[PDB]
């Protein structure tokens, strides 16, 4: 049914600008408020404002005024957000969400946020973008190294061996780069039935590289 | 409930608001028979009914003062000086979420039609046919009650529909449900237009020695008219003459 | 700016919880449109109370929500494992300034849960690592509860805290926490030590894996 | 005082030598009408309304309930106690001409159907007859019986075939079939369920069963 | 569909015949006097199709 | 279009009971009558009653009068028979059979028993279930031993090999068991281009057991 | 109770065959809603004459219907290899005893099919049921017509009774039949004798096949 499709994670250096889109289907788009809101990570949430599909009517909190632009494009059904000035502080998640009906009715309620996105990650810094560097981990595994952006889609054997992996968050580094673990569960065996080879799919930076592990 | 065995719900004694029905954008059907919708706000009756039911999405046209069909003559009569609205929208997400049955039931067949705002509940079984069965169902003897297929998505038309219904009530004791307005003061020996919640005339209001006994509220001089009226909120007895005139 | 709501709440199973939520006048004591939020690690909020008690629909007849002056509570009673969630407030805000804002938070910590040892696994430097000329020792923990733990390594007998990453382990699939650690040493550094040991601490359950070069 | 409940109650209301009262049960209004005169006597007095109770219930038959002042308190005795008449009679749609005076109060009223000079005081809406002859009501001698006359055929003419057949004609060439000399049952069509339009115009589809036609096309 | 095709839900009395009325005020339908813009119980008459 | 499917087989002890459902699809279910009728293995058939789904009403047979109970579930579509104090007698097939409009229709007829389902296949005795053994046949086959409940599928290299494969009829034994036989039917053949196996599924009893034949 | 019809018709190929139907008063001589159905071997009755004549769709125009009297004909020419099956007839019982009865039933058997020597196949005991202390022989019959078939074992040159089991031959998919047969004997009672032989008699057809341990 309802479902909401946001852009894709955005990276971007300071000073600069950043638009946020969100294209909605399931539903009449122009017949519930849509709105816009950010979470820092680990701290609460933050409201954005909200847009009337309608006209573009737009409302801003009190402390997001003068950079916060509200926009949609509803002959594809997409709901735009523009923030300028961009600074490292504000490195979070952006959600757009649902709110009531844009017209008045009985029958209805107040659910206000009742569906939410699955968000962007945008992260801002002077740190530029570093190819990963992926090496495997002969056991007794796979890590992805010098890679700036966060997001990063690991698998095994071109995504077949999806038995006994488990991924462990990402650390991040001094330089600006980060570091992430996948390691494959097979003990007690003779570690020669298969040749395990893990992957790296890293679409920020556009890389695939595979490296066995023996 | 079913198109058969409709909720009856009497309510009095109240300030209505009819804005909001009107108003919402649910409601896909909202005639209203003997009454403009925009001029409800202004109007007091004495009593109002609501009736509940869920119908068939063509069945709903038979829910008029002068239509027939199988639910005006078996299961749900408007008298033809209806004075009243019918509140109907499309409700496919509450009624045919799965068989769409939901107990929701009506009359194929009857010995007659119904009586205006007659309801008739039985089991009794009822012989469609030339043999006198004088049993229970059998071959040309048949359950009267048959129940709605309301399948998911069975195209617009087929769709259940909620239907609310409300009458309007006239001509009775002291009106007891009234719109929405602000009372005004009173204003004596002068030519005014005065609104007695419901009654509404020109002419010149005085004090009155007309004895009512406690239970008149209104008082009609020869040739039936209305001369005199008391006060909604301080049981005044009011004098009502017209206000000059002359060739 | 934002509605007062308690930090940290924690809560045994089998008990009830309140969680409160001090506003305004123009905020809560007028608009009975305040709602309740619970987000998972991870994943987005969902939606659990639209009004103030009321119950969207896939919402169990557990939680209750109620107002009274300028607060709100929300009552949950007979915790379960699903419910270690970051819990949030929200309301409308009027008065010629039409407007939302939130609450800050509570983190929900329900036991029950056994505890269990952590296990700690030791990946040496690969070739491929090697001859990058550089060594990376890589302490997985997982399969452990709750998931505060504390990882530092002793290398030959020293403890050493240069090139030591570690973070906050986060919630796994079976119910559990993961937390990965890395040390970065030089080659020479990696060579002149006879092994190196990780040591993880879990409410007073420590877990050494030592591991040599040789 | 033996009572009960039985948890269907929907109303309820408390509240505060000749006694006469009115039960009337109309449009689901239950009023009751009381007057408390000092003393069946040949005056004349009106019975101002008491009560509206304005919820109403289906009420076909009635009893009456005896108090005493200081006896037993048993529920299940009959006839023990003390050792009260009451009179009871029924109301009819009768017309009556009702006389106000100067202070509104009911004073004197005559019964319209009763005899013919009470006819004459309502014909001539006074209580006072002059002398001469006045022209009341017409007089008309009411049937008897009712007789119905309809010619003998006994032969269902075959509407059936009409509806089953295999293939109906275009819109443009349309087929006209005569039908005459038949007993015709309309009952069957109108029962019919797959009929979704059955508008009848000029004739009422109830009425038709009573009715003859010399062709049906 | 939207196609740019919108009607008004709201209005504070019926039109007049062969009468035109085009605005972007903001129409209250519930109890606040908000007399500013949107908000609740105040909406924008022009709802799209 | 119209398809109707009845409960799975029933085997039970003499004087318990058993209910029969059947669950229809593809028509309004609440538009014809429901029958139940049964059928003796080799005899005649015979009639139970009918239940009109509106309301609930039953009609009985005049030697199926204490025992019989007819009833339905129509949230769920479903027709539901009772039989009470069960004897080896009654062990017969049993169907759920469409009857005529439940409304008088002028353009509709009176086809009485239209359409009818699976059946099913009820079987009462004092024999207790046996767990079915299987063997194999060396050519110059498969059969089946020691299982009470008749229904039994097999297949041959987990239903593979399709091609040349007869099933023959299972035939009862004293003991209250049965026996049946299955053979795959390859002539003029070396016998060893593919290694035959035979499989037998027996439901009631949830065995699968292949045998492999030489 | 039942109506009462002929037990056996037997119908060859070319000729017109009718099989009666007699009933009561208030069964057949008031109620025109008589039907007749047709029952495959092994497959559920369908639907062949809804009333006296008038057929459902799928049905030929060579079948047909009548009603005379306190009983009706089904009337069938030129009759065809599909027609071997039993054939019903039903009808609705009014009076203030609203109930529908059935009738005797009836078997048709259609010729015009060649007759086929029937093929016998015997299968020893393998080395599996050899190991669980039993020996149990299966003569498997096919490829006959008609269905009726005799099997009997004659051992080394004497009949014997003991652990012979036989079935009537069922239909098969090519329009013809097939049996089974099975000889149950102890290990010692198999090793006893020099060989076995199964003997089957098909309307004076007699197939032998021998078999030796040896
Ligand atoms: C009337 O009361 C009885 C129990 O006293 C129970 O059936 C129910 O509460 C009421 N019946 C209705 C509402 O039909
Ligand atoms: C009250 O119920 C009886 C029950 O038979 C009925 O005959 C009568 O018409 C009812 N009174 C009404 C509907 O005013
Ligand atoms: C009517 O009112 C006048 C006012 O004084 C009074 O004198 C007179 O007695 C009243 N009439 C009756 C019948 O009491």
């Amino acid at each position: 049914q309802v479902q909401l499709v946001q852009s894709g994670a955005e990276v971007k250096k300071p000073g600069a600008s950043v638009k946020v889109s969100c294209k909605a289907s399931g539903y009449t788009f122009t017949g519930y408020y849509m709105h816009w809101v950010r979470q820092a990570p680990g701290q609460g949430l933050e409201w954005m404002g909200w847009i009337n599909p309608n006209s573009g009517g737009t409302n801003y909190a009190q402390k997001f005024q003068g950079w916060v632009t509200m926009t949609r494009d509803t002959s594809i059904s997409t709901a735009y957000m523009e923030l300028s000035r961009l600074r490292s502080d504000d490195t979070a998640v952006y959600y757009c969400a649902r709110g009531w009906a844009t017209y008045y009715d009985i029958l209805t309620g107040y659910s206000l946020f009742d569906y939410w996105g699955q968000g962007t990650l945008v992260t801002v810094s002077s740190a530029s973008t570093k190819g990963p560097s992926v090496f495997p981990l002969a056991p007794s595994g796979c890590l992805v190294k010098d890679y700036f952006p966060e997001p990063v889609t690991v698998s095994w054997n071109s995504g077949a061996l999806t038995s006994g992996v488990h991924t462990f968050p990402a650390v991040l580094q001094s330089s600006g780069l980060y570091s992430l673990s996948s390691v494959v569960t097979v003990p007690s065996s003779s570690l020669g039935t298969q040749t395990y080879i893990c992957n790296v799919n890293h679409k920020p930076s556009n890389t695939k590289v595979d490296k066995r592990v023996e | 409930a079913s198109v058969y065995a409709w909720n009856r719900k009497r309510i009095s004694n109240c300030v209505a608001d009819y804005s909001v029905l009107y108003n919402s954008a649910s409601f896909s059907t909202f005639k209203c028979y003997g009454v403009s919708p925009t001029k409800l706000n202004d109007l007091c009756f004495t009593n109002v009914y609501a009736d509940s039911f869920v119908i068939r999405g063509d069945e709903v046209r038979q829910i008029a003062p002068g239509q027939t069909g199988k639910i005006a003559d078996y299961n749900y009569k408007l008298p033809d000086d209806f004075t009243g609205c019918v509140i109907a929208w499309n409700s496919n997400n509450l009624d045919s979420k799965v068989g769409g049955n939901y107990n929701y039931l009506y009359r194929l067949f009857r010995k007659s039609n119904l009586k205006p705002f007659e309801r008739d509940i039985s089991t009794e079984i009822y012989q469609a046919g030339s043999t006198p069965c004088n049993g229970v169902e059998g071959f040309n003897c048949y359950f009267p009650l048959q129940s709605y297929g309301f399948q998911p998505t069975n195209g617009v038309g087929y769709q259940p529909y909620r239907v609310v219904v409300l009458s309007f009530e006239l001509l009775h004791a002291p009106a007891t449900v009234c719109g929405p307005k602000k009372s005004t003061n009173l204003v004596k020996n002068k030519c005014v237009n005065f609104n007695f919640n419901g009654l509404t005339g020109t002419g010149v209001l005085t004090e009155s020695n007309k004895k009512f006994l406690p239970f008149q509220q209104f008082g009609r001089d020869i040739a039936d008219t209305t001369d005199a009226v008391r006060d909604p909120q301080t049981l005044e007895i009011l004098d009502i003459t017209p206000c000059s005139f002359g060739g | 700016s934002a509605l007062t709501q308690p930090a940290s709440v924690s809560g045994s199973p089998g008990q009830s919880i309140t969680i409160s939520c001090t506003g305004t006048s123009s905020d809560v004591g007028s608009y009975n449109l305040v709602s309740w939020y619970q987000q998972h690690p991870g994943k987005a909020p969902k939606l659990m109370i639209y009004e103030v008690s009321k119950r969207p629909s896939g919402v169990s007849n557990r939680f209750s929500g109620s107002k009274s002056g300028n607060t709100a509570s929300l009552t949950i009673s007979g915790l379960q494992a699903e419910d270690e969630a970051d819990y949030y407030c929200c309301s409308y805000a009027g008065s010629s300034t039409p407007h939302v804002v939130f609450g800050g938070g509570t983190k929900l910590t329900v036991l029950g849960q056994p505890k269990a040892a952590p296990s700690v696994t030791l990946f040496p430097p690969s070739s491929e690592e090697l001859q990058a000329n550089k060594a990376t020792l890589v302490c997985l923990i997982s399969d452990f509860y709750p998931g505060a733990v504390t990882v530092a390594w002793k290398a030959d007998s020293s403890p050493v805290k240069a090139g030591v990453e570690t973070t906050t382990p986060s919630k796994q699939s079976n119910n559990k926490y993961a937390a990965s650690s890395y040390l970065s040493l030089t080659p020479e550094q990696w060579k002149s030590h006879r092994s190196y040991s990780c040591q993880v601490t879990h409410e007073g359950s420590t877990v050494e894996k030592t591991v040599a070069p040789t | 005082r033996v009572y009960s409940s039985a948890n269907n109650c929907t109303f309820e209301y408390v509240s505060q030598n000749l006694r006469e009262f009115v039960f009337k049960n109309i449009d689901g209004y239950f009023k009751i009408y009381s007057k408390h005169t000092p003393i069946l006597p040949q005056g004349f007095s009106a019975l101002e309304p008491l009560v509206d109770l304005p919820i109403g219930i289906n009420i076909t038959r009635f009893q009456t309930l005896l108090a005493l002042h200081r006896s037993y308190l048993t529920p299940g005795d009959s006839s023990s106690g003390w050792t009260a008449a009451y009179y009871v009679g029924y109301l009819q749609p009768r017309t009556f001409l009702l006389k106000y005076n100067e202070n509104g109060t009911i004073t004197d009223a005559v019964d319209c159907a009763l005899d013919p000079l009470s006819e004459t005081k309502c014909t001539l809406k006074s209580f006072t007859v002059e002398k001469g002859i006045y022209q009341t009501s017409n007089f008309r001698v009411q049937p008897t019986e009712s007789i119905v006359r309809f010619p003998n055929i006994t032969n269902l003419c075959p509407f059936g075939e009409v509806f089953n057949a295999t293939r109906f004609a275009s819109v443009y060439a349309w087929n006209r079939k005569r039908i005459s000399n038949c007993v015709a049952d309309y009952s069957v069509l109108y029962n019919s369920a797959s009929f979704s339009t059955f508008k009848c115009y000029g004739v009422s589809p109830t009425k038709l069963n009573d009715l003859c036609f010399t062709n049906v096309y």
